[PDB]
């Protein structure tokens, strides 16, 4: 019947914690990893890939890894079409912002609405939330940049150097005892693609698997540019930084 | 296992009824004895209601509606307060739109259909409250059984409770007597009192937990307690 | 947990618990019908077996009238039965008067299948594994048969049957359409072609019946009607003159 | 949407979601305060070990309602803010009706009045976090210390600490403390404070914060150095045999 | 277990789930009521079995006349009769408040097979336990249609109940052999007191109570009328006449 | 589990039958209604020696000619202040005037007990019916005081001298013969404070327990903690005299 | 359009007496011109010696007096027929008119 | 009244991902072979009718629908799921930027809000989801052409040349094979017919094959001879005898 | 339809508002402040229909201290402009259009520039040195920018508004009453309740 097939795997669980707690982090070590990294002149974020292939088109090239606002990015470890959903409602989310104050929006403020989304549906409503993690990656006239991660637990974190998927305690140990308060665009993506081999089982690793998007300050100007790199330019990237595999 | 059957509100039993019904019938003997019956024109509700200490008091079951009628339930009484004068106040609705008396088989036609209306509709608990109802009109006096099961009867008397089905029998024999005696409300008040002593096999009659009610065509519905059932003791 | 029975969700087979039991429960009715076209009209035949003297012949049936020019071949329980006619009667008044024109055979079939797979997203509304099959004249196309399937899979039908025989007729209108090369009886006058599509039921099932043992109806041009006990007692009488 | 009850009513009396709702607060790290006499000091601590971040650009318990009331909850950072953040709207309910700043007792009842809300109405369940309420008054010097229950009971105390082990970090204050005398010094509260939080956390200065809540809206967090000053006095007259 | 004695959502075998099923023992456990279909008009029978002394004869009449045009009559279970009764009746005012006509009985009879069949729809919906036999007089003539709990209803010349079918089928065949029609309709009202009769013989426990409430073709011409005075004992005298002992 | 519509084999429902456990775990408070006041007190108790006992409210007042009390989780109390008070407060919006005792319980019962799976009107979302056991005591301006309680079944009885908590029952054993119809004010102050001495597994303190009275003219009065103390001190002479 | 005004006339004289209360009203009905009804007492008996006679419109005080009897019976059935409070009898009036006040 | 069951669907399996999913795909690989190319010349949307019955008719049951007139699409699967979403998706897309400005979103953000809903069934309590897998094609405006693989889930796989269906893994290598940076839109073809007719057995009528090529814009589809401010439906399928003459090359 | 006025010089902006409570009739009390104390380098005036001005209390300010709550930050009065004024415009379509006229002010401590603003009851929202509404536009506007000038300080701001009252103590009928002085520079609000007596 309905009564006797309901678990209720929302409501407390004799664990200590959550049914959907425990068990959203497996879903999370499946999924690409995506390292995020905020340096002095910008924040880096590189993700992976799922089965890529011969006749697989990049154009887009954006699975994991999206930009919100020009100068706010985002990045999301989990199924894609579970973020999807929430990707373009905090554009909605952000919009409001701007017919609001007319201005440009802290991350923070959309770190706990979004983290309600999930955690609305095991408070009432009797619906399962997203095992998707997030990542938001944003600058501020007051902190300067700002990276975030949060987790489908509701909570959120803040991190300089953050990493998600497999091997999660491995990558984030390679990068703490590498880390340095002064690290310039280069010096953060060379670090990222050294640990990016060792957390898939591929060989070295490839342009066709990385998917790449960063920021920095000004392009022509002294500030406010970000572009999404193409997949052409990848490859320039690794004859720029000395490592080819 | 036995709550398929039972739990479900759904569920058909393989006899093709409902098992909370039969806890529900269960009910009637868990809650006090009632005794009631009708002659004619009068009718008189002897209800005895016990109590969980010596110092304590019982709730009353009985609900005045109008002068004309009144009710008197068992067992249990969860919904009664709000069910109970929810039918009080059709009781009211009649008078006050349709100015009619409102005979016991329309009041009780509703209510067959609302305690089904928990089983057909998933999201409620039935309700398990028999009734004992009874009015008067042009036609006299008429009592209304309503069983949990939706019964909708009428009766010259009955007796339901623990251990009052000796009681019930005994009078039937009795049963032509009564009606053919009139303008002696008294008597008829003494005949329920007789079926309290044969209906206890326990404890002997009380004064203040026993509860008696009468309506008639002069009379009002009104209910003796006190002094008013020392001469009924 | 995992066990069909209540819940509905998909099985390791591939294929829902429920659309078995609406597949393996179809001729539990035991009861046999056909479905073929004319060349300007469709003929219809079910068979009938009422073995009480109390039972009125005129009241039951399993061909019901929709629309003006629109009938119905229903197979299966019988209170299940006029739960999808009484909706398609009411949806085909709808359609006339929303977009202007009388419910042709390409919507009524496709409104009926629709909402039957809208039952597959609701696990706690029961879907119908009732045989429909809507049957028509066009005057514009001419006539088709859609046979719905209880998972909603409509397909045109040249010829439709029911029961466990129905392949048995198939077989015998196979080699005809194969030689003739047309999916129609292209033989006009149906009262000759209603005793033709009579031929291949006696051979299914190899017995006579009576003029109320057999529900009969032809759908005509701009029309639809039902034959009566004195035009189907014709209909049997004349088909022995013959062979 | 759903129409029926989350919650399970046990028949021993202890309902199932407030039995597992208080080990998410023994899961959760814990939050130690004391009251005073013109102030109050809140401390707490972090699960984390590497610390990538900053006290200001990452808030975990810092949580405001009124200008001399500071909330510090211990538990998820998800149904906590929700209680968090319907207080302020209910601060301002309050002056927004009654122009006055509301008492941290009338308060305290409106965060239990929605944990009030789900431990009876169904269709929505109860949370895992327990809240210390702790305010000023207006016109008024003397803190208030309230614990907070997911099953909506409070009480008053002195000395009082929700966390993992926290009952047993509590007993040390139950004898050198008393709430009969209270210190003076805002730094006195401080003292006891450290000592307390090593027990938990132990080594490390990274996940020791301490948050004093002063009148005249003031509210000073503490740094590791001047933290550290206070471990040096531990070790002095304790390592010494008489 | 095998979920046919929960959900009545999921499909059965042999076309009827076993807790359909189970209603149907409920329709042979109630009281014996059969109904008569002729030329000259419908005549409907109910009993009411005397359990004590202390019932009161000519009160409970389980057929439910809708207006003075149709009559109908449940058995079984109370409340799943009545419960349909209430649906007639308020539908049958509508009916006359739209187009200002008495309904016709076939006209009736879809209102009920649509209103059981939502009940099995839904899982969280409770169909009934009882058979609802229903009649009347229309401007066409005499129609007979029982709905069966499955929610079957079709053409009938005459319906039972209570007692098993095959007993009642005896005296009803026989009367077609010798009516073709049923002409005289009034003979059948004492044949009626005679088929009920038949089953007093097994089911014979305590004092049994007859009541007959019918319409005709061509006395009443739609009207309504009911068995009482020199008619009443006339009826039962019939039954008792062919054995005294 | 499964839904509330099971019941007992008796008829009654499980979370009715099973709430009396919370009763028990609450505080052991006992009401007494005599000639002169009524008095109530309950059991604080301790749950550590740096409890403090100002802040805390067992004891709520819903009009100044009555008095409540709890015992219990506090979810179910605080819920009939914004009812019970409401109600009374309603009463003197349209009668003005003091609410009868009797009328006042079954009214607030009324609002007391609403629960259930669901309903569209009424809300049912309550789960367990009660997890507190509350006092109702109060003067009546016909027939005076008036002792009654809020059971966890939903119903209210009668009771001269009521008895709660875990040792209610070795209380309201011997409180038959303690209940007396010429009990006094000042009589009945050190009679509870003796009774809750013996359920009370600590020692007396003015922060274990507290105790109130209802006065027909000054309305509901707490006991302040040096009132309250001076209590204690009368109970330990007046015991030691006993003997 | 819709005229709530209309009222038939008539002229009552509510006067307290020391022990006792003394309320009187005509019984003539009229319509403009012409007189409707020569004998139609508006004074009913509320119970409880309660008596409330209007003037103005007949079905508003008819179906709110008659309304009202039952009311004041309202209080009686959780009460136990407890006498009502007699000057507050009809401040409870002011409450149901708000209803209607739009 | 209605949609009382609130619960979600099967929760997180001991494997990590959702049961309802892997089940999704059993009825892909017991359905029927759909492919797609992109020649940027043309895309050909070829797919296979499976006739249980010889007395169906081919030409009722259409599995290339066309959505907008610049997409089409195809799918592998039960037949009557697309169905239900041909009712939907295009009054979603009527919704779309087609009422807001004055066409129908390209292909990618299209499905991406399509897809959505799909995620949405297999999210929402009462809702069941579906056993198929879409491949939608279109045409883009500064894209030019574009091809997707539509999972249950809904998550877009911009690819080149795919196939899936029964046997898609060894109709996938043979797409694999023969590339290059453009093809010819006949050339396309005869790859797909070598490739979708040779994986299977049993029909070889073209009845039974449903072909339809993007790209080619016929003057009478477009319906007026006024100005052509727009090429028009590029959207064409073969009629029975054209897809018998490509097999005839062969 | 009181008498509203204000000027931002060069490092700070002051307002000056009329202090009556009058409906017609009477006047009630010589000192009526409309306006609201925001965080100290924000600082609101209102004028318009003394109904539906009164009944402000506390709305904007609201979500602007949980703003303030929350992040410990005050946003510039140019963001807060365009939200005062964005609900304000939607209540004109609502059922109850409502006519306020208010100037905002404060300081803008990220560019260190002071801010006021002119809003009337139609949301047209714009940044001038001055501010007026009604008819305390027409006595002050030929003698506001005549005499202004950038660098302008504090001192000889005050007798500048002093020298429009003098036109407002003759040519208007309407009396203000006295007024209220509220300076907004990088320090704070400094409350100067100082005018006739100054």
């Amino acid at each position: 019947g309905s009564r006797r097939y309901d678990s209720r795997t929302t409501i407390f669980s004799p664990e200590g914690r959550l049914y959907q707690v425990e068990y959203a982090l497996e879903s999370i070590s499946h999924a690409g990893t995506a390292i995020g990294i905020m340096a002095s002149d910008g924040i880096v974020l590189a993700a992976e890939r799922k089965v890529t292939s011969t006749l697989l088109e990049q154009d887009t090239s954006t699975e994991k890894l999206y930009k919100l606002n020009d100068k706010i990015a985002v990045a999301v470890a989990g199924l894609t079409a579970d973020a999807e959903i929430l990707i373009n409602t905090a554009r909605i989310h952000a919009q409001n912002y701007l017919k609001t104050y007319n201005e440009d929006i802290p991350v923070e403020i959309l770190v706990r609405r979004l983290s309600d989304i999930k955690q609305g549906y095991t408070q009432h409503g009797g619906l399962r939330p997203f095992g998707v993690s997030f990542i938001y990656a944003g600058y501020d006239d007051r902190y300067g940049y700002q990276l975030y991660t949060s987790n489908p637990s509701g909570n959120y974190t803040g991190w300089k150097a953050i990493s998600v998927g497999a091997n999660t305690s491995a990558a984030q140990t390679l990068l703490q005892m590498d880390y340095k308060d002064d690290m310039k665009v280069d010096d953060a993506i060379e670090l990222a693609l050294k640990t990016l081999s060792k957390t898939t089982d591929s060989s070295a690793l490839t342009y066709d698997r990385l998917e790449f998007a960063t920021i920095r300050k000004g392009a022509n100007d002294g500030e406010v540019y970000q572009k999404i790199f193409k997949p052409q330019e990848i490859k320039d990237i690794l004859v720029k930084t000395g490592i080819t595999k | 296992f036995r709550n398929n059957y039972d739990g479900d509100t759904v569920t058909f039993s393989p006899t093709g009824r409902l098992f909370q019904v039969e806890y529900a019938l269960e009910a009637i003997k868990q809650g006090s004895v009632t005794v009631g019956l009708r002659s004619n024109t009068h009718a008189v509700l002897v209800a005895l209601k016990r109590n969980a200490d010596e110092l304590s008091s019982y709730q009353k079951k009985i609900i005045k509606c109008d002068e004309h009628m009144g009710l008197s339930l068992a067992g249990l009484a969860p919904d009664a307060r709000v069910l109970s004068n929810y039918l009080r106040q059709q009781c009211n609705y009649s008078s006050l739109v349709f100015n009619r008396k409102l005979a016991v088989e329309r009041a009780g036609h509703l209510l067959c259909d609302k305690a089904q209306k928990n089983t057909q509709s998933y999201g409620g608990r039935p309700y398990g409250v028999g009734l004992l109802i009874i009015g008067y009109d042009k036609s006299g006096a008429h009592l209304l059984e309503f069983q949990p099961s939706g019964n909708v009867t009428e009766l010259y008397g009955t007796a339901i409770g623990a251990r009052s089905q000796g009681a019930k029998t005994y009078l039937e024999r009795t049963l032509d007597t009564f009606i053919k005696i009139d303008g002696n409300p008294d008597e008829l008040i003494k005949a329920g009192v007789e079926a309290i002593s044969q209906s206890l096999r326990d404890e002997s009659l009380t004064v203040d937990n026993l509860s008696i009610a009468i309506v008639g065509k002069d009379t009002p519905f009104t209910i003796y307690d006190g002094e008013a059932v020392a001469k009924y003791i | 947990a995992g066990y069909d029975r209540h819940i509905t969700i998909f099985s390791p087979e591939g294929r829902l618990y429920q659309v078995e039991y609406a597949f393996k429960a179809t001729n539990q009715t035991n009861i046999n019908s056909l479905a073929v076209r004319g060349k300007d009209c469709t003929v219809v035949i079910s068979q009938k077996k009422v073995p009480d003297k109390l039972l009125d012949p005129t009241t039951v049936s399993y061909i019901f009238c929709i629309s003006r020019t629109i009938g119905m071949v229903v197979n299966g329980p019988i209170p299940d039965a006029r739960n999808a006619a009484l909706r398609a009667k009411a949806e085909a008044a709808e359609f006339r008067y929303k977009y202007g024109y009388d419910m042709p055979c390409d919507v009524l079939a496709k409104r009926m299948a629709n909402l039957s797979q809208i039952y597959t997203q609701r696990a706690y509304m029961r879907p119908l594994g009732v045989i429909l099959t809507f049957v028509s004249v066009d005057e514009e196309l001419g006539p088709s048969i859609y046979k719905t399937d209880p998972a909603g899979y409509y397909v045109g039908y040249k010829a439709t049957a029911t029961g466990p025989k129905q392949q048995e007729i198939t077989t015998n209108l196979e080699n005809h359409f194969k030689k003739s090369k047309i999916d129609h009886i292209n033989e006009e006058s149906w009262e000759k072609v209603v005793e033709f599509a009579i031929t291949h039921m006696i051979d299914a099932l190899g017995t006579e019946f009576s003029k109320n043992d057999l529900e009969v109806g032809v759908a005509t041009k701009d029309k639809f009607f039902t034959l009566s006990a004195e035009n189907i007692e014709e209909r049997l009488v004349a088909i022995a003159e013959q062979d | 949407g759903y129409d029926r009850a989350l919650s399970i009513f046990s028949p021993d009396g202890h309902i199932f979601q407030v039995e597992y709702a208080l080990e998410a607060v023994k899961r959760g790290t814990c939050a130690v305060g004391v009251k005073g006499k013109n102030c109050v000091v809140l401390g707490c601590e972090r699960r984390s070990t590497l610390k990538l971040q900053d006290t200001r650009i990452t808030p975990s318990k810092v949580s405001k309602i009124d200008s001399h009331v500071v909330l510090s909850f211990s538990g998820l950072n998800a149904d906590s803010r929700i209680l968090i953040e319907k207080a302020r709207v209910e601060a301002q309910s309050h002056r927004l009706t009654l122009e006055d700043p509301v008492t941290v007792e009338y308060l305290t009842r409106y965060v239990a009045g929605v944990q009030q809300r789900y431990t009876q109405s169904g269709g929505v369940r109860p949370f895992g976090v327990s809240t210390l309420i702790a305010g000023f008054d207006p016109r008024d010097d003397e803190p208030k210390l309230y614990q907070t229950e997911p099953s909506g009971i409070y009480s008053s105390w002195s000395a009082q600490t929700i966390g993992r082990n926290s009952k047993t970090v509590r007993e040390f204050l139950e004898k050198n403390y008393d709430r009969k005398e209270p210190p003076a010094t805002v730094e006195e509260c401080v003292k006891l404070t450290v000592r307390s939080l090593l027990e938990v956390v132990q080594t490390g200065a990274k996940n020791i914060e301490i948050t004093v809540v002063k009148p005249d809206s003031d509210i000073v967090a503490l740094s590791s150095e001047e933290i550290n000053q206070y471990v040096t006095q531990i070790e002095q007259e304790k390592q010494e045999q008489q | 277990g095998t979920g046919y004695d929960l959900s009545n959502s999921v499909f059965s075998p042999d076309g009827r789930n076993f807790q359909v099923e189970y209603a149907v023992k409920a329709v042979e456990n109630g009281t014996t009521s059969i109904g008569i279909k002729c030329n000259d008009g419908v005549v409907f029978a109910v009993e009411k079995l005397i359990t004590s002394k202390l019932l009161v004869p000519q009160k409970n009449v389980k057929i439910q006349v809708v207006d003075r045009h149709i009559g109908c009559v449940y058995s079984g279970l109370i409340p799943d009769g009545r419960h349909l009764v209430n649906r007639g009746r308020e539908e049958a005012a509508s009916f006359k408040k739209l187009y200002k006509t008495p309904i016709p009985i076939p006209a009736f009879a879809d209102r009920l097979g649509q209103y059981v069949q939502a009940h099995t729809l839904y899982n969280s919906v409770r169909p009934f336990g009882v058979s609802t036999i229903f009649g009347g007089v229309d401007k066409n003539g005499a129609h007979l249609y029982m709905l069966e709990p499955s929610g079957s209803y079709w053409g009938y010349k005459g319906a039972a109940t209570g007692k098993g079918r095959q007993s009642a089928k005896a005296e009803l065949e026989k009367l077609v052999d010798h009516h073709p029609e049923g002409l005289s309709a009034r003979e059948a009202v004492k044949q009626a007191a005679k088929i009920i009769y038949l089953a007093h013989e097994d089911n014979k426990e305590k004092d049994f109570e007859l009541e007959i409430s019918w319409c005709s073709l061509s006395e009443t011409n739609g009207l309504h009328k009911f068995v009482k005075g020199d008619l009443l004992q006339e009826a039962i005298d019939f039954a008792q006449k062919e054995i005294n002992g | 589990d499964r839904g509330v519509s099971t019941f007992s084999p008796e008829g009654r429902l499980f979370q009715v039958e099973y709430s009396l456990e919370a009763i028990k775990l609450g505080s052991t408070a006992i009401g007494i209604a005599t000639k002169e006041g009524v008095v109530l007190g309950v059991e604080k108790r301790a749950t550590s020696p740096l409890l403090e006992s100002d802040s805390i409210e067992k004891i709520v007042e819903i009009d100044r000619h009555i008095g409540c009390a709890m015992s219990g989780l506090t979810a179910d109390a605080r819920s009939m202040i914004e009812h019970a008070r409401t109600a009374a407060v309603t009463h003197n919006l349209y009668y003005d005037e003091d609410i009868n005792v009797e009328s006042l319980t079954q009214s607030v019962c009324d609002l007391a007990l609403r629960f259930g799976e669901g309903a569209s009107g009424e809300e049912r979302l309550m789960s367990r019916p009660f997890g507190v056991a509350l006092l109702i005591a109060g003067h009546d301006a016909d027939d005076g005081y008036q002792l009654f309680h809020a059971e966890p079944s939903g119903t209210f009885y009668r009771y001269n001298a009521k008895a709660i908590g875990s040792g209610s029952e070795g209380a309201q054993a011997e409180l038959l013969n303690e209940w007396h119809s010429s009990l006094t004010l000042k009589e009945a102050e050190l009679l509870v404070l003796k009774i809750l001495k013996q359920v009370m597994e600590e020692k007396l303190d003015e922060n274990n327990a507290q105790l109130s009275c209802i006065t027909k003219q000054d309305g509901f009065k707490i006991y302040d903690n040096e009132k309250t103390a001076e209590l204690i001190k009368e109970l330990k002479e007046k015991e030691a005299a006993e003997s | 359009q819709f005229n709530p005004y209309g009222d038939n006339g008539g002229t009552i004289l509510g006067i307290a007496g020391e022990d006792f209360a003394v309320l009187a009203g005509d019984t003539r009905n009229i319509t403009d011109y012409s007189i409707n009804s020569r004998y139609e007492p508006k004074v009913f008996d509320c119970g409880d010696n309660i008596v409330m006679s209007a003037n103005g419109f007949a079905a508003d005080g008819d179906a709110l007096v008659k309304r009202f009897k039952n009311s004041v019976k309202w209080y009686h059935f959780d009460h136990n027929d407890k006498k009502l409070s007699i000057n507050s009898a009809a401040r409870n009036i002011q409450h149901l008119l708000y209803g209607k006040r739009f | 009244m209605t949609d009382r069951y609130s619960f979600s669907l099967t929760t997180f399996s001991p494997s990590g991902k959702l049961g309802q999913i892997d089940y999704a795909l059993t009825a892909v690989k017991q359905g029927v072979t759909s492919l797609g190319i992109k020649a940027t010349n043309g895309v050909v949307i070829a797919t296979e009718k499976k006739s249980s019955s010889p007395l169906a008719m081919s030409e009722t049951l259409s599995k290339v629908s066309l959505l907008t007139p610049d997409i089409g699409a195809v799918y592998s699967g039960m037949g009557p799921d697309y169905r239900v979403l041909v009712d939907k998706s295009r009054k979603v897309a009527h919704t779309s930027y087609k009422r807001i400005y004055g066409e129908y979103p390209p292909t990618k953000l299209l499905v991406s809000e399509v897809a959505k809903i799909m995620q949405e069934a297999t999210q929402s309590g009462g809702v069941r989801p579906f056993g198929v897998s879409l491949l939608i094609a279109g045409h883009d405006e500064f894209n030019g052409f574009s091809l997707y693989q539509v999972d249950p889930s809904g998550s877009y796989f911009p690819w080149k040349a795919t196939a899936i269906g029964k046997g898609s893994v060894a109709a996938k290598t043979f797409l694999e094979k023969r590339w290059n940076d453009e093809l010819e839109l006949e050339d396309a073809i005869h790859i797909a017919l070598l490739t979708l007719k040779e994986s299977v057995e049993g029909e070889f009528n073209g009845d039974t094959i449903e072909l339809a090529i993007i790209g080619d814009e016929n003057p009478d589809l477009l319906g007026y001879t006024g100005i052509p401010t727009d090429k028009g439906p590029r959207f064409r399928k073969l009629t029975s005898q054209e897809i018998n003459d490509r097999l005839e090359a062969l | 339809m009181d008498i509203i006025l204000g000027i931002r010089v060069q490092d700070s902006v002051i307002l000056a508002s009329s202090k009556a409570v009058t409906r017609g009739i009477s006047v009630l009390k010589d000192s009526d402040d409309k306006t609201r104390q925001l965080s100290p380098h924000t600082l609101m005036s209102f004028a318009g229909e003394a109904g539906d001005t009164v009944q402000f209390a506390e709305y904007i300010q609201a979500n602007i201290q949980l703003y303030s709550i929350r992040e410990d930050y005050e946003l510039s009065p140019q963001a807060v402009s365009s939200f005062v004024r964005q609900e304000l415009a939607k209540s004109i379509r609502s059922r109850r259009p409502y006519q306020v006229n208010v100037l905002i002010g404060g300081y803008d401590k990220k560019k260190n520039k002071p801010e006021l603003y002119q809003i009337d009851y139609l949301g047209t929202k714009v940044e001038l040195p001055y501010g007026a509404h009604g008819y305390s536009g027409f006595y002050t506007f030929s003698l506001l920018d005549h005499h202004y000038r950038p660098d302008m300080t504090t001192e000889e701001g005050l007798d500048l508004l002093k020298l429009c009252v003098q036109e407002l103590e003759k040519r208007m009928p309407m009396d203000f009453k006295g007024v209220i002085v509220k300076i907004v520079d990088k320090d704070g609000i400094r409350q100067v309740d100082d005018f006739q007596a100054q």
